[PDB]
């Protein structure tokens, strides 16, 4: 059970973090328990896009806004690589 | 002694909401003189959740017992109770008395109840834990209420606090709650986008 008010609370806490990092973003995704690597890549693309359209008011600093959007970007890159690794071997 | 102190602050605030079970508890207590302090305290907890109200009734009982010394003692307990509350709960009591008038008004509309209002103010002043904690507590307390109106209620109340406060850390800590509540208001503005995302991926 991942309530809407819970996810909004995770976002509030994420945007409140000074110098968030890549795991703080993956934490958000795990709460959704996404069943597939390509859906996870989508998640991070659509997340970054969402955060990037947020008004400047909700963030602490333009620097923390940029940091947060850079970590999203690193998360998308991580998710892509991970998608590739799963497809890199036949088994 | 410390009891007079807290009592002084309580009535200054709580005369504005004139709202006498003191009789009903007289007779209930007169019958069965064989009570512990922990029974008395639990009884009052049952009568009201709010510490300032429990405190208040005890001051009422201490008084109505001015005329009923019929070896009606274990009124000794009433003063033991009062001292426990003043020493252990003074600040909680005073904060609850202070916010009662405002909380009562806000509770009027049916939608935001009195006690979660009181509690919310009190926790913001006495053990604030950050913006995530206060958000989570708002949601837990007001799941069918108007959380926007709660935030407003809190901003008004904390801003008044700030007018009479001015020393240092109390003042800083009030400011931080206030800024956090300002941010929760900013975030409201993005609630439909967040829902859109949440709905796709959940």
């Amino acid at each position: 059970a991942y309530d809407l008010s819970e996810f909004m609370g995770d976002i509030v806490a994420l945007v409140d973090k000074r110098w968030a990092g890549i795991h703080d973003i993956e934490h958000l995704a795990n709460a959704f328990s996404l069943p597939t690597p390509e859906i996870k890549v989508r998640f991070y693309q659509d997340l970054k896009r969402m955060f990037r359209l947020f008004p400047l008011g909700v963030f602490s600093d333009e620097e923390q806004r940029q940091n947060l959007l850079q970590m999203c970007q690193n998360a998308i890159d991580m998710a892509i690589e991970s998608e590739e690794e799963e497809l890199s071997e036949l088994d | 002694a410390r009891v007079s102190d807290v009592e002084e602050q309580v009535n200054q605030y709580l005369s504005k909401v004139p709202e006498q079970n003191v009789s009903e508890l007289l007779s209930l207590l007169s019958n069965s003189p064989n009570i512990s302090l922990s029974q008395l305290k639990a009884y009052l907890e049952g009568k009201s959740e709010e510490p300032s109200e429990q405190f208040k009734m005890l001051c009422g009982l201490r008084d109505a017992l001015k005329g009923r010394p019929e070896l009606a003692h274990l009124s000794h307990l009433v003063e033991q109770a009062l001292v426990s509350m003043a020493e252990e709960q003074g600040e909680t009591i005073v904060l609850g008395a202070r916010i009662t008038p405002e909380a009562y008004r806000e509770s009027q509309s049916g939608v935001n109840p009195l006690q979660p209002l009181r509690d919310t103010y009190r926790d913001a002043v006495m053990g604030y834990q950050g913006i995530y904690a206060i958000w989570s507590d708002l949601q837990k307390r007001f799941p069918n209420g108007d959380i926007d109106s709660v935030i407003l209620f809190l901003q008004k109340a904390l801003s008044a606090d700030l007018q009479s406060q001015q020393s240092g850390s109390g003042r800083e800590k009030l400011g931080i709650v206030i800024s956090d509540l300002q941010k929760l208001k900013e975030f409201g503005s993005v609630s439909d986008q967040v829902k859109g995302f949440w709905q796709f991926f959940s």
